[PDB]
């Protein structure tokens, strides 16, 4: 595939970075008084 | 004046004449009893749908019987459909190898 | 904060704000130099002002050194540092000693300065014109360094040779004929269509 | 207290963890949100529909993009019978080197997943040939998704907000949807088939840059306008045509050949074009039925009010039903789900037997996956249809406004309907199970000739009437001198009769006693699932045990242990019970499809014909026999590419089992357990430095039923998908 | 014939714009 | 009583004849809302103006004998690549159209940048507004006719008119549709 | 909190009041029944929703009805 390095970047981003951001932000939203 | 001209024009003329002289009363009184589309006892425009206002051009015509433009499009559409049905069935039955008859 | 202007004044370069009819944010009232009401993602504040100034000031020296190196025949600028561990440590110690006082001044004065000259200006002549020129030249300089890096990535020649090629053939030697042509064209279309979406937000 | 469920102050003031769960579970029940009005409800639904459409188009764009980028579409186009189609690439850092090697398939340079979705066959049939074509389609669909998102945002703005009366204009919406959304879309698709797909099937490269230069037919549009329409049917593709090439190709663009292309084993593209053209004309005509703003057309309220039998057999008939349907979003959603789910089943039944895509019939894994996928989707949708019917009866039904009409009258004999559904379910279960068990005992005692094997003579008679001569019933299309025979003899009957009398396809498979028994099992499943759903809908407003059930809503835990005990009394609980029966029913249906086709694909029809008449035959010769390659996907000797399906197989078994915990053990055990845990944390040093914000509580009664059902269903689906795909693809 | 790097970057950029429009719709639906 | 698109019909109630080109033609009732009607008035003017410029461009290009036809002019080599062309054009038109929308929002009238209305020769009149809107509608219809002639006969507008004038009983829409196999 | 509404079929038997484990209910004077009293629910902030009252009620259909509502610390029966 062209730009074959992209899975090695985007898979950690979508599988680790985005979920960590998402659950941290959603935790902060749903616990906010 | 070809076969296409004859069939399409004759079917359109017959449909327009049938709508103008024969079925105008039947269509008129059925459209009168069925009336405007409703919701909760009100017409759509009375309920607040501004896009559902009756088109002002559609009623007043100057034809003595009240045959308006919408009647012309509807009956001409029926005539064109009938004429093309006749032309297509004739085209099938005249092409060798095709025979839709059940015997 | 001496980087703040003497008087609030939004300058005019074909318009006042970053597109015609653009609203300015409440936190951008023209007190800052180079203010154009431009913060659409609402990142902004004063720490980011020294961030912009520091990146711009380093970029001035960067573009000046690169242009002077390319003006003579001193090879490519990107291969220049290669033409170790004690040197790394001593440089990091000296620069960290600079940054100790740079960070300490922000806790008290709200500025950075150099060492303890928090308004670092031994020759004075500081005005609103100097502030606006400094911020605009810093922005232009860091755009120029990004241009240097991108032109060296797309073509193996130096920036002086790219300017010569653009002089020689203007319509055929440009960004839209390089490898990054189509995505640059799409970014241009998106950029030119964005403010009408923002005005659709405003009027509706 | 908090601000997360901002649509529900009652949930926002809940101090427990129930607030988060219920805040998620009630987010799309817009009618129950705080301070909602009818107009704002409809506007929110309209924008949500735009969001869903954008998601669908993005999903299609992603499939096209990943096939274009990481797949092997041109290689598959070169050899469609000997290339496994690639779905997407695998980048998993947990892979060992044997897993990297095992999953490298289809000619790929790395580990990939082999597609089971049939997009290769579909995209190839409609004329796409290169990676560039797929990429351009994906970019177009991403732009379409952006347009839909913008329209969703736009119609939420105050000057573009549609009024409530606009949403209730039924006649204009039906006219436009029938004429444009169905009819014009079908006409445009006929345009695509005639200009692009048919020439590409004949080796002619027609794209955007040359389609204004390329003649779709050698005589142009003169036969169309003159009405000499039989010109377009002359010279079809011959029986020796090679798909995608000019060898053996014709020039016809609209035909009625019937049957299949001999090489692709799929429907002729010119037949498909004529189908969609006739559909376009019929739908455009049907979209001129209802009155809008031009003084002509029908009024639906008056149509409904007119249809009351004068003998009084239906009481007031359909009087008042226009306002009942038009004012209830749940009635409309129930109708939409019932019709769409039935259509989904029809798609499943017709795509296996009349495959519309080239080289789909030879792809056995894809055919099995598509049938199973659409039948399970259809089952879930039918459950939802009846669920929203029950919700209509609770929330929206006005008995005074429906006095004496068909709705009130069917409510008035609900005991008769429910009791007759109970009778038919009981009869089918008793006798189908009894015949199977009798046959099992006959096989166990060594005497298979004592089995009760009832010949399905009614369905065989139907197959004979449609032209299958195998059973010896000589009538209609299997009688060579009948009027029905002679009428179709020059148009579609030769291809149809060639296809229906060949046993090498899936068109009207030969059936026998095993098909009889499993069809009666299917009838039992349909009738029992319907019984649960219908009893839930008709008792939704009240029963003798709880005569005021409408006051409590669609979903509530129970009415307590009094009056004998009232667990699972709500209509929601009837939905929950019926999902189990739907999963059971679709399981029987798909088991039948897969096992019969496994015998047909392996060239041994006697295995199904002999073993399916008793249940040990199903267990041993279908489940046990075909699980061998799957469970050896990884073993002590190593692993192969089926190891992902072995792992997912076990994963589904685990999720299924975990659901049983929520379904069997109920709330108060867990609440007392959690109380001891809450004591432990407060008394434990270095841990009682941290405290919860939300008081931990056990999941609610209804929430437990939901979560258990979700685990049960997900495990069910994951297990069967792994078994189906592994068993079919390990052989084929 | 494979796609180019530029085609992948074009698709990713158009998807990023679509995602911005999606965030806009989601926030409008929220409040 | 102004002239109506249909003799002796009642115009819709939102078309009372103040706007230029008001012939009571709104059978679908698209301009029932007033603010949308004003926006559609400006949109009709802008579409008609672009059509007038484009139709004059196609006619002048065929009159001056530019060798590629109007519907094949994009594929011509000009030295300037089309990516650079579309990028510069979008930048310039984005500036001009942002200015035009800002003027329409502030003043409600048409115009060039920072000039609303744009009339240095001071020729604005109600008859002039009627002439502008009628020529714009005619040019919009004419551009659709240009597209039809380019699609069916593969000819420019003056070429198609000369073909029709040379033999009007065989060089019309019927003959051109009948001659699609030899044209295409 | 849960809503406990009383209807007028109540015969004033007091069994629901005796059944209540959190003292939500009480008997108040009335003239609608022979016992000259009717159940009342003044303290539904303390109602846990156990429906012991409905189990105690002898009328057909019920004269005390519990409608489960928004959950609180008291209605969830929490001691922590
Ligand atoms: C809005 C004005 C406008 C209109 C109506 C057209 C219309 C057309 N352009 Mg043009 N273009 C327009 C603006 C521009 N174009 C181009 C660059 C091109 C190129 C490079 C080409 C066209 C071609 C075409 C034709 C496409 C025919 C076809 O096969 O479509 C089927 C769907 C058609 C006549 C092309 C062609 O098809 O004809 C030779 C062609 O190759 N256009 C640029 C860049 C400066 C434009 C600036 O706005
Ligand atoms: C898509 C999601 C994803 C991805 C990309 C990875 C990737 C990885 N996992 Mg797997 N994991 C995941 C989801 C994922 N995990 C989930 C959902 C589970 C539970 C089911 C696991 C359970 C799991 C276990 C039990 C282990 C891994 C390990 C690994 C590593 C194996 C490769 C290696 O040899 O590293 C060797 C490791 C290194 C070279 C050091 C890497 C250090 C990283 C780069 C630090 C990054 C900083 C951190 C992310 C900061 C977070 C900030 C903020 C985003 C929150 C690799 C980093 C193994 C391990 O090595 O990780 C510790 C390991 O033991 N994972
Ligand atoms: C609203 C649209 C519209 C209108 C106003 C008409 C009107 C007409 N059509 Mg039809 N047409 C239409 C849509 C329309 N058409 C469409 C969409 C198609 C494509 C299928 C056609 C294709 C078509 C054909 C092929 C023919 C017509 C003919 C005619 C004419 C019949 C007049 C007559 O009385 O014959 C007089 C009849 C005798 C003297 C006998 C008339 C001008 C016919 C015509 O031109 O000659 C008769 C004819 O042959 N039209
Ligand atoms: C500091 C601003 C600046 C200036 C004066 C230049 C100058 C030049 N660039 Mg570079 N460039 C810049 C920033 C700049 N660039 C940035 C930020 C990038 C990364 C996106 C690039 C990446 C780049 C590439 C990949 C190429 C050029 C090329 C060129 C040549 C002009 C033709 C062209 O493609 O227009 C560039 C168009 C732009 C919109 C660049 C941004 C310029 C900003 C907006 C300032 C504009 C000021 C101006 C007066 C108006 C010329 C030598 C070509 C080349 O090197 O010779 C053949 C070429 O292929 N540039
Ligand atoms: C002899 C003359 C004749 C006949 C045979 C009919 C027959 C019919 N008319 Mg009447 N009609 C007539 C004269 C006649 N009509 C005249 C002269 C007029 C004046 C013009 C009308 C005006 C009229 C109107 C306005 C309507 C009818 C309708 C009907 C239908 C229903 C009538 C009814 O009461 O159903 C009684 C039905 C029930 C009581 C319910 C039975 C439900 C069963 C038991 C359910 C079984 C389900 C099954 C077990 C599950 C599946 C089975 C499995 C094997 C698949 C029926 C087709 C109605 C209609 O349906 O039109 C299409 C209607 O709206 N008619
Ligand atoms: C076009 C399809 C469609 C639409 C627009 C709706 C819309 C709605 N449904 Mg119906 N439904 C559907 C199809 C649909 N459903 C299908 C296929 C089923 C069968 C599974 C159901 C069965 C169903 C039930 C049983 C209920 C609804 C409910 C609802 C409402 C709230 C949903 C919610 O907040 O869930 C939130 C969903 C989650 C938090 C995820 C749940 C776990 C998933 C599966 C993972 C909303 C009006 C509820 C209602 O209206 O209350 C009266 C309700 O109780 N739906
Ligand atoms: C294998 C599992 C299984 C079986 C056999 C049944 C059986 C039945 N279900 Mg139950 N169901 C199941 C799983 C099952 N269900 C699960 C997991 C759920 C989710 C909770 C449900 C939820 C459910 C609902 C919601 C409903 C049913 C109903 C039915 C009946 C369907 C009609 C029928 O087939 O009558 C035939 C009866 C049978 C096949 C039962 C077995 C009969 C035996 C074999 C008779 C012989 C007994 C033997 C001689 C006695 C020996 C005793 C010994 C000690 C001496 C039937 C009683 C429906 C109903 O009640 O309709 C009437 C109904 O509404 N089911
Ligand atoms: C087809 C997919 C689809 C669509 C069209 C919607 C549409 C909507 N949802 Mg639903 N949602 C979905 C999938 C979807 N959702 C899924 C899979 C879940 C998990 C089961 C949810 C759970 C959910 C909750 C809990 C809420 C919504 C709300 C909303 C509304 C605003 C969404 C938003 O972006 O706020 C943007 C707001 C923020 C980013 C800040 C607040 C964070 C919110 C409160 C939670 C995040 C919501 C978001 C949709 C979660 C995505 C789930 C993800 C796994 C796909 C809008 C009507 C919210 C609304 O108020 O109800 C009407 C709301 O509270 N959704
Ligand atoms: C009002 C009414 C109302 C009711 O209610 C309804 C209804 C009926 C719907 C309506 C009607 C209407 C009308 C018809 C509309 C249409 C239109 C169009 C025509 C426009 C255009 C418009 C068109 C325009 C823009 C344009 C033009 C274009 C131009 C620029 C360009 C050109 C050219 C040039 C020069 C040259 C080259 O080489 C090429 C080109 C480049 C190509
Ligand atoms: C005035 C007058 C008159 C009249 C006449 C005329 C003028 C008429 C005309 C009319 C007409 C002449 C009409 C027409 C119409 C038509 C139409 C309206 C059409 C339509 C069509 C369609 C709709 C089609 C469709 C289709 C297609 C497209 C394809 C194929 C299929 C079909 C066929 C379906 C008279 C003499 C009496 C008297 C005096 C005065
Ligand atoms: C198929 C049958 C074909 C028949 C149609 C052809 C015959 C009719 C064509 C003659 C049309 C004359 O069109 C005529 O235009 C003028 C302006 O131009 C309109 O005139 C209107 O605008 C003018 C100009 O500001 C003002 O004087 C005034 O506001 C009003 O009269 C008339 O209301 C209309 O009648």
């Amino acid at each position: 595939m062209a730009a074959a390095y992209l899975p090695s970047v985007l898979v950690p981003l979508v599988g680790l970075v985005f979920p960590a951001i998402a659950m941290a932000s959603l935790f902060l939203y749903i616990e906010k008084e | 004046l070809s076969d296409t001209n004859l069939v399409i024009g004759g079917a359109t003329v017959a449909s327009l004449a049938l709508g103008r002289f024969v079925f105008l009363g039947f269509q008129r009184d059925n459209a009168k009893k069925q009336g405007l589309p409703q919701q909760n006892g009100q017409s759509n425009v009375e309920a607040g749908d501004r896009l559902a206002e009756e088109a002002s051009f559609a009623l007043k015509t100057n034809d003595p019987a009240g045959f308006n433009l919408v009647d012309v499009m509807a009956w001409g559409a029926i005539g064109h459909a009938l004429g093309y049905f006749i032309l297509a069935t004739t085209s099938l039955n005249n092409t060798p190898g095709f025979d839709p008859k059940p015997f | 904060p001496s980087w703040l202007l003497e008087k609030p004044n939004r300058l005019w370069e074909l318009d006042t704000t970053w597109y015609p009819g653009a609203e300015p944010p409440s936190y951008l009232d023209g007190s800052l130099p180079g203010d154009r009401g431009f913060d659409p993602f609402r990142l902004a504040l004063p720490w980011l002002v020294e961030g912009e100034l520091y990146n711009g000031r380093v970029a001035m020296l960067a573009v000046a050194g690169i242009l002077l190196v390319e003006a003579a025949g001193l090879g490519p600028w990107w291969s220049a540092p290669f033409r170790y561990w004690p040197g790394v440590v001593v440089s990091h110690a000296i620069y960290a000693a600079f940054e100790l006082k740079r960070f300490d001044n922000f806790q008290k004065y709200g500025e950075t300065g150099l060492l303890g000259f928090v308004p670092f200006d031994p020759l004075n002549m500081r005005d609103d014109y100097k502030r606006q020129s400094e911020v605009r030249n810093g922005r232009l300089a860091m755009l120029a360094f990004i241009g240097f890096c991108s032109q060296a990535a797309n073509t193996g020649k130096g920036p002086l040779e790219n300017l010569k090629d653009h002089i020689a053939d203007p319509t055929h030697n440009n960004i839209f004929s390089s490898g990054v042509g189509t995505e640059v064209t799409l970014a241009v279309i998106a950029i030119t269509t964005i403010p009408i979406v923002l005005e659709a937000r405003k009027q509706l | 207290a908090t601000k997360f469920p901002k649509f529900s102050q009652g949930l926002a003031k809940d101090p427990t963890t129930r607030r988060i769960w219920y805040g998620i579970a009630t987010a799309h029940d817009f009618e129950s949100h705080d301070n909602i009005t009818e107009e704002s409800l409809y506007q929110k639904i309209f924008a949500s529909h735009f969001g869903q459409l954008a998601i669908i188009f993005l999903w299609t764009s992603g499939n096209l993009f990943h096939v274009a980028w990481q797949g092997n579409f041109p290689q598959w186009v070169q050899d469609p019978l000997h290339v496994r189609p690639i779905a997407h690439a695998i980048w998993d850092p947990h892979f060992g080197q044997p897993a990297v090697e095992a999953f490298t398939r289809g000619g790929a340079q790395g580990p990939v997943n082999i597609a089971t979705s049939g997009v290769y066959q579909w995209w190839y049939t409609i004329g796409l040939r290169t990676n560039q074509d797929l990429f351009q389609g994906s970019v177009f669909l991403t732009i379409l998704s952006g347009l839909f998102l913008f329209a969703g945002w736009l119609h939420l703005q105050p000057r573009f907000q549609p009024a409530l009366a606009w949403f209730k204009n039924a006649e204009s919406r039906l006219n436009h949807h029938l004429s444009g959304l169905f009819g014009v879309s079908s006409l445009a698709w006929t345009g695509h088939l005639v200009h692009v797909a048919i020439p590409e099937a004949r080796g002619q490269h027609v794209r955007w840059d040359n389609f204004l230069t390329t003649l779709p037919h050698p005589q142009g549009l003169a036969p169309f306008f003159s009405g000499n329409w039989a010109v377009y049917a002359q010279n079809p593709d011959s029986s020796a045509h090679l798909f995608g090439t000019g060898e053996g190709s014709g020039t016809a663009i609209l035909t009625f050949l019937g049957g299949f292309h001999p090489q692709t084993q799929s429907l002729w593209l010119t037949d498909i074009a004529h189908h969609h053209l006739a559909i376009a004309v019929v739908f455009i005509l049907a979209g001129h039925m209802y009155r809008t703003n031009f003084g002509i057309g029908h009024t639906m309220q008056e149509i409904l009010d007119a249809h009351t039998p004068p003998g009084g057999g239906l009481g007031a008939g359909h009087k008042g039903l226009f306002d009942t349907v038009n004012n209830s979003l749940h009635f409309q959603l129930g109708l939409a789900l019932a019709s769409v789910g039935t259509i989904t089943s029809l798609v499943a039944q017709h795509m296996y037997s009349l495959p519309p895509y080239a080289f789909l019939a030879q792809d056995f894994t894809t055919q099995a996956s598509l049938y199973t996928h659409h039948q399970y989707i259809a089952g879930f949708i039918l459950c939802g249809a009846f669920a929203h019917g029950a919700i209509f009866f609770v929330r929206d039904y006005d008995p005074e406004q429906n006095k004496g009409n068909v709705l009130a009258r069917i409510l008035d004999h609900k005991e008769a309907v429910i009791s007759h559904l109970s009778w038919v379910s009981l009869f089918l279960g008793f006798h189908t199970l009894g015949l199977y068990v009798h046959n099992d005992v006959m096989q166990a005692f060594g005497t298979p000739e004592k089995q009760i094997l009832i010949e399905p003579v009614f369905a065989q008679w139907i197959q004979a009437a449609q032209g299958k001569t195998l059973y010896g019933f000589d009538l209609l299309l299997s009688q060579s001198n009948s009027a029905a025979f002679s009428a179709g003899q020059t148009l579609w009957l030769p291809g149809w009769l060639d296809a229906i009398n060949s046993n090498s396809n899936s068109l009207f498979l030969t059936i026998g006693p095993g098909d009889f028994l499993v069809h009666h099992a299917i009838a039992l499943g349909l009738h029992t699932t319907t019984l649960i759903l219908v009893k839930g809908a008709l008792d939704a407003r009240g029963s003798k045990l709880m005569p005021d059930k409408k006051d409590f809503g669609y979903s509530f835990p129970c009415d307590g242990p009094g009056r004998g005990g009232t667990c699972d009394i709500s209509a929601w609980d009837a939905f929950y019970l019926a999902v189990f029966w739907m999963l059971n029913t679709i399981g029987w249906v798909t088991f039948y499809f897969h096992w019969k086709h496994l015998g047909i694909w392996q060239g041994n029809v006697n295995q199904f014909n002999e073993s399916s008449t008793y249940l040990m035959g199903w267990l041993r010769d279908y489940l046990w026999l075909n699980s061998s390659q799957l469970i050896n996907g990884y073993n002590p000797f190593g692993m192969n590419s089926l190891s992902v399906w072995a792992w997912m197989f076990l994963f589904g078994h685990l999720i299924y089992a975990t659901g049983f915990m929520f379904l069997i053990s109920w709330r108060g055990y867990w609440q007392e357990l959690i109380e001891t845990l809450a004591w432990a944390h407060e008394r434990t040093p270095l841990a009682n430095l941290v405290r919860w914000r939300d008081k931990p509580v056990a999941l609610s009664i209804v929430q437990a039923r939901l979560v258990g059902l979700a685990h049960f269903s997900a495990g069910y689906i994951l297990t069967y998908a792994a078994f189906l795909i592994a068993s079919t693809s390990g052989k084929f | 014939m494979p796609l180019s790097d530029s085609q992948i970057f074009i698709a990713l950029f158009i998807a990023l714009l679509t995602g911005i429009l999606a965030v806009r719709l989601g926030l409008e639906l929220y409040s | 009583a102004r002239g109506l698109w249909l003799p002796d019909t009642e115009p819709p109630a939102h078309l009372k004849g103040e706007l230029a080109g008001d012939r009571g033609f709104d059978p679908l009732g698209l301009g029932s809302e007033p603010e949308r009607l004003k926006w559609y008035t400006e949109a009709e003017k802008t579409n008609g103006r672009w059509a007038m410029a484009g139709v004059a461009g196609i006619l002048g290009q065929e009159l001056l004998g530019v060798q590629p036809k109007w519907f094949e002019a994009g594929a011509k080599d000009y030295g300037f690549p089309p990516l650079a062309l579309i990028s510069l054009e979008f930048l310039l038109l984005g500036f001009l159209e942002l200015k035009r929308y800002q003027g329409f929002k502030k003043t409600g009238k048409s115009g060039f940048l920072d000039s609303f209305p744009f009339d240095p020769a001071n020729l604005d009149s109600e008859a002039n507004a009627e002439k502008e809107i009628k020529n714009g509608r005619l040019a919009m219809v004419a551009f659709v006719g240009f597209v039809g002639a380019a699609l069916v006969c593969r000819q420019g507008p003056i070429e198609a008119l000369q073909s029709h004038l040379s033999d009007p009983f065989s060089n019309n829409i019927i003959g051109s549709i009948a001659r699609l196999p030899e044209t295409i | 909190s849960h809503a406990v509404k009383i209807y007028d079929t109540c015969i004033g038997c007091t069994q629901c009041v005796r059944a209540c484990p959190t003292d939500v209910l009480e008997m108040v004077p009335w003239d609608g029944c022979k016992a000259s009293q009717i159940a009342s629910a003044p303290r539904t902030e303390d109602c846990v929703g156990c429906k012991r009252c409905e189990s105690a009620c002898p009328t057909d259909f019920l004269s005390v009805r519990v409608y489960l509502g928004s959950e609180t610390t008291r209605s969830m029966g929490l001691a922590y």
